């Protein structure tokens, strides 16, 4: 699956 | 209604996450971040998922 991205 | 097909399965990482699986179909309810919206799924639940997850419905 796709990277999770970060959160901000 | 602004609607996405989920494009993998997503698990949840935090307590906050909508977990889904590929194929569901999700309702948006807010983008408080570009890359994590706010959604509802079939069930009424809600919770965050991850934009590169899911394509537009």
């Amino acid at each position: 699956p796709p990277p999770v991205p970060p959160r901000r | 209604a602004e609607y996405v097909r989920a494009l993998f399965d997503f698990n949840g990482n935090d307590e906050e996450d909508l977990p889904f699986k590929k194929g569901d179909i999700l309702r948006i309810r807010d983008k408080p971040e570009e890359q994590w919206w706010n959604a509802e799924d079939s069930e009424g639940k809600r919770g965050m998922i991850p934009v590169p997850y899911v394509e537009k419905y």
